[PDB]
């Protein structure tokens, strides 16, 4: 009951994200409370934001998998730059949740907070790798290389 | 061999076509109870002379009885339909 | 009271006796039988159909509760009542005497499952027939 | 940990971290916030106090009828009501 | 028409209740295929525009291998090896970890995932074989009617 | 009806000779039995004691 | 019932009854959801 | 032979019990193979006169196919399908459907129902090796006799 946010109708993987999809079509009308409070309420639901998280990390696999299959440029290309920003974000997100929220301890007993170390890792020394020469051919191939241990790593979060 | 005989008959009368009717219930539920019972005496007296005298209570599982065709008590167990009895130790170190 | 309805006056006096019964335990307070008439939505005669007088004053007739239990059992369960052999015209057949207090224990059997009381309801269970 | 998470997703997390900069901001430079919450009435504690001391003797009723009727407690106490009336049997003799 | 005998029936029933499982081994399965198929294809055809055929190439090899058909012909023939040993004298040095990927890849899915599917599927059967006994003769009288 | 009634007779005898000859059962039965059994020796050394005072304390 | 007499057991669950709408017995059992009585040895020896 | 030896006996009076579920198995297969046979073989070969190669067909492939061996080179060579990827740039768009029906097919041979005779070995074993073991005292008797 806590996890759905003390809402009746909305309590299903489909419901809530048919209401997440379309929030002015499904939320008047499916109103169960056991307009601006319900917004406001199913929006801070831990469920809610377990489904924000859910489709943010499904991006990031598909566009990153998308930018490892499909040939790298001669110069930084847009979508690298668009990965680059949202790695730092996951990056600031880690350091924020290590240095002010639990402990340096607390973080590193979890095994997932080291995958997703690893992650930033792996993306960050196959873009310097990538960024130092971008027009040298043997700097892409490896950068590929260490890009591909990159997304076997982001289709494991999704076991979280 | 007396309990093994005694075990198959009432077994296949608690079964028989002769009693079968409403009236004749208990006393075919009855029958089942008494065939296990024996069927129990059969094995347990056959285990008290196999902790007693190995030796001889395998000359007692060998020894032909005049009463009937000369039939050992393995034979009439056989004939008795008796798996307690021929999956028993003493009766497989006989047939062994 | 004198009723319009002729179902209803048809019924026997130990029909009425059976609904003075459901009628003096709903009257407690917080009695589920009442919460049950209110909630099942029905007319006098217990079709689901949801004059005033006569569905409050004879709100626990044994026709109506016979078509809430029918309902608790499944959708196409419908029980048969005939109280034409309770007339004084059917005393010379025979088997009557049983027939005349099976049907009328069932009823009160009914009576003793929906207040819960199993001691009752053996005791009615026995009576009549149709056992299992 | 989803109820402490931002809600914004990740690539627009970074909105949501200067956001929280801008909270520490403006608290530790004159607050304002004061973190206001929702408190509870009396009647609710008081209703809420009262179920619970209510289930709580139910349960210890329950349990105490429970263990009583266990039967190694009761044998327990056929046994000392037993050796109990044999003493009162021992000391009628003596009045005898 | 197998629901009317006493043998196949109840098994049925059964095999409707361990498709749940089946669901939990596709999901689990599902991560492995997608992550070592990207993963793969990338390193054995780095610098190609995507592709419909970069899709299949990923969904197609990764899926196969987990019965057992390993390609390692054919993905000796596209990684552009030219020495007697399998994964020697290649073009890109990259490309020589494509074996080892595949090796992590099949202990994942045929020596991990398989044998945990044997296991849940003899847990739920000992579950609910009874329910489904119980189901089955219900079921009896439905098709009798 | 006649066999169905019978039979319905035959299996609440059985059940209720069944449900005493449950241990459990058994058990609660001698407990009640013992705590009467008691009862009746303190209402017997009663009326001992009662006899005691009538006659002995008369002579 | 099946202990004393298996066919008049038959017999006494084919029997249509007046007092409902001449349902016999399994098809009362089966509106009553009753697992228990459907998978019983004499029920399923009528049904089969 | 074997029936006189301690521990062969028993085992092959339980190989002779599981034989039930190997035939519920050989019906639950039979169902996929022939359906799978006849639309895949259809697929592969549409405008051909019906001739006893085309039923040999049908239950040729399908059948070895849940052993582990995919003749996925085979069905390349039969498709006409002349691209690198080995389903595309073929002649008719349907015939690239036969990996799909066959992806479907060995989920359901190999996934599902080799795992659940797997569990109905186990149960089965279980339930019968203790009356295994007395009929096989039992049989110990009537080979000596
Ligand atoms: C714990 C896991 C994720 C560690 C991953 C380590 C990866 C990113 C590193 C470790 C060693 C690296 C390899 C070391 C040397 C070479 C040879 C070079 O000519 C091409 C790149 C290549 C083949 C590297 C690719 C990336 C590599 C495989
Ligand atoms: C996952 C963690 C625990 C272990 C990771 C091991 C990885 C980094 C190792 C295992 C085998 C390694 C490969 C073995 C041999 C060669 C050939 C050489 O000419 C270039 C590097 C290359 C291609 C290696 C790259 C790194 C490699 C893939
Ligand atoms: C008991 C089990 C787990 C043993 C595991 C064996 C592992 C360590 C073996 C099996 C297959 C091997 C690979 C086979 C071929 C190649 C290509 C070569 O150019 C570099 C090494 C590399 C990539 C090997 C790395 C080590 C490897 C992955
Ligand atoms: C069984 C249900 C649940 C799903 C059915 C999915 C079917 C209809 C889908 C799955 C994969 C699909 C195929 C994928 C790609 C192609 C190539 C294209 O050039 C023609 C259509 C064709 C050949 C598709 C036909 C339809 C197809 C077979
Ligand atoms: C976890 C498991 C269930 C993943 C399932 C993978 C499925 C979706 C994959 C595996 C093999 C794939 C097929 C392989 C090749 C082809 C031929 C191509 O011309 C059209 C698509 C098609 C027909 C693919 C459809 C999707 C497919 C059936």
């Amino acid at each position: 009951a806590d996890w759905y946010g003390h809402l009746k109708s909305v309590t299903s993987f489909w419901a809530v994200l048919f209401a997440f999809f379309f929030p002015f079509f499904v939320l008047p009308f499916i109103n169960f409370s056991e307009l601006r409070r319900k917004f406001a309420k199913f929006y801070s639901a831990p469920y809610t934001r377990f489904i924000s998280d859910l489709l943010s990390h499904f991006v990031l696999c598909v566009v990153t998998s998308y930018f490892v299959l499909d040939k790298l440029e001669d110069t930084i290309s847009a979508i690298e730059w668009i990965l680059l920003v949202w790695f730092v974000a996951l990056l600031l997100e880690e350091l924020r949740q290590m240095i002010f929220c639990d402990g340096i301890a607390e973080y590193i007993s979890d095994t997932w907070n080291r995958l997703d170390l690893i992650m930033i890792t792996l993306f960050f020394v196959g873009f310097f790798t990538h960024a130092s020469d971008p027009s040298n051919q043997d700097s892409k191939v490896v950068s590929k290389g260490i890009h591909a241990f990159l997304v076997v790593v982001l289709w494991l979060r999704f076991m979280r | 061999i007396n309990a093994l005989v005694a075990s198959r008959i009432l077994e296949r009368l608690s079964t028989h076509r002769a009693l079968q009717g409403p009236h004749l219930a208990e006393e075919r539920a009855k029958m089942q109870h008494n065939a296990k019972k024996f069927e129990e005496l059969a094995v347990g007296v056959l285990g008290e002379c196999h902790g007693s005298d190995s030796h001889m209570a395998s000359e007692m599982l060998h020894s032909k009885n005049d009463m009937f065709n000369k039939k050992n008590a393995i034979n009439i167990a056989y004939d008795a339909k008796s798996l307690a009895f021929l999956s028993h130790p003493a009766t497989q170190s006989v047939i062994n | 009271a004198k009723t319009n309805i002729t179902a209803l006056d048809e019924l026997p006096s130990f029909a009425l006796a059976i609904e003075e019964l459901y009628k003096r335990e709903a009257k407690k307070p917080h009695s589920h039988v009442q919460r049950l008439v209110s909630l099942s939505n029905t007319d006098v005669l217990g079709r689901h159909y949801r004059g005033r007088d006569l569905a409050n004053t004879r709100a626990y007739n044994v026709l109506r509760m016979d078509q809430i239990f029918a309902r608790l059992v499944s959708k196409d369960f419908s029980v048969n009542r005939d109280f034409t052999i309770y007339d004084s015209k059917y005393d010379k057949v025979p088997g009557i005497q049983f027939r005349r207090t099976a049907q009328a224990s069932h009823m009160l059997f009914l009576w003793a499952i929906c207040l819960d009381r199993f001691r009752m309801a053996r005791h009615f269970w026995l009576i009549g027939d149709q056992s299992i | 940990e989803y109820k402490d998470r931002p809600f914004l997703p990740a690539p627009f997390i970074l909105l949501a971290h200067v956001h929280m900069l801008f909270m520490r901001l403006l608290r530790l430079c004159g607050v304002h916030t004061q973190e206001h919450e929702k408190i509870q009435d009396d009647e609710t504690k008081r209703k809420i106090t009262t179920f619970e001391e209510l289930n709580t003797d139910k349960f210890l009723r329950r349990w105490e009828r429970e263990r009583q009727e266990m039967l190694e407690a009761r044998v327990k106490m056929t046994n000392d009501n037993v050796v109990q009336a044999m003493g009162m049997m021992d000391q009628l003799l003596e009045h005898m | 028409y197998y629901a009317l005998s006493k043998n196949l029936g109840p098994k049925l029933i059964m095999m409707m209740e361990m498709m749940k499982d089946v669901s939990t081994f596709v999901f689990l399965l599902l991560i492995f295929l997608i992550g070592y198929g990207v993963a793969a294809q990338s390193l054995l055809s780095p610098d190609e525009d995507f592709s419909s055929r970069t899709f299949i190439g990923v969904l197609f090899r990764p899926y196969f291998q987990i019965y057992g058909e390993l390609f390692l012909d054919d993905l000796n023939s596209e990684a552009n090896c030219l020495g007697d040993t399998p994964f020697t004298e290649c073009s890109r040095e990259t490309v020589r970890m494509v074996p080892f990927f595949l090796a992590v890849y099949i202990l994942g899915s045929n020596v991990l995932l398989v044998n945990l599917l044997i296991a849940m599927f003899n847990d739920t059967y000992m579950k609910v074989q009874e329910a489904a006994e119980d189901l089955w003769r219900k079921q009896n009288y439905e098709l009798c009617a | 009806t006649t066999f169905e009634e019978l039979n319905t007779d035959k299996f609440l005898r059985r059940w209720e000779r069944e449900r005493q000859e449950m241990l459990e059962a058994r058990v609660k039965m001698t407990n009640d039995n013992v705590v009467q059994a008691m009862g009746m020796m303190d209402q017997l050394l009663e009326h001992m004691i009662s006899f005691r005072f009538s006659l002995d304390q008369q002579a």
